[PDB]
């Protein structure tokens, strides 16, 4: 069940590639 | 109150989701599109988190739980937007 915490994890994954 | 939280929550979720999809797509040249969707999502998050929810009870508690998840996401979204 995708919720905002799952979207926040997607931001974290983008940040690790910065 | 709870009804308004639910509307902002759903709209924010959709705007942030499309922004993330574009931002995650390794192809180049589309960050400008992601930026605009992030701005739309951030606006919905800010309004939704600030909705006043009064009193106790299950629906109030559920709304506040959505607001807490929105708040975590808002911090992340603003942090991403500054880099684009
Ligand atoms: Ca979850
Ligand atoms: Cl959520």
């Amino acid at each position: 069940d995708i919720d905002f915490d799952d979207l926040s994890r997607r931001f974290e994954e983008l940040k690790k590639k910065t | 109150e709870a009804e308004r939280v639910r509307v902002f929550h759903k709209q924010a979720f959709e705007y942030i989701s499309i922004a993330l999809r574009i931002d995650e797509d390794e192809k180049a040249g589309q960050k400008e599109q992601a930026v605009e969707w992030y701005k739309k999502g951030i606006e919905e998050l800010e309004k939704g988190i600030a909705v006043i929810v009064t009193g106790q009870g299950e629906q109030c508690e559920r709304a506040r739980r959505l607001q807490a998840k929105m708040m975590t996401n808002l911090v992340m979204a603003k942090d991403r937007l500054q880099l684009l």
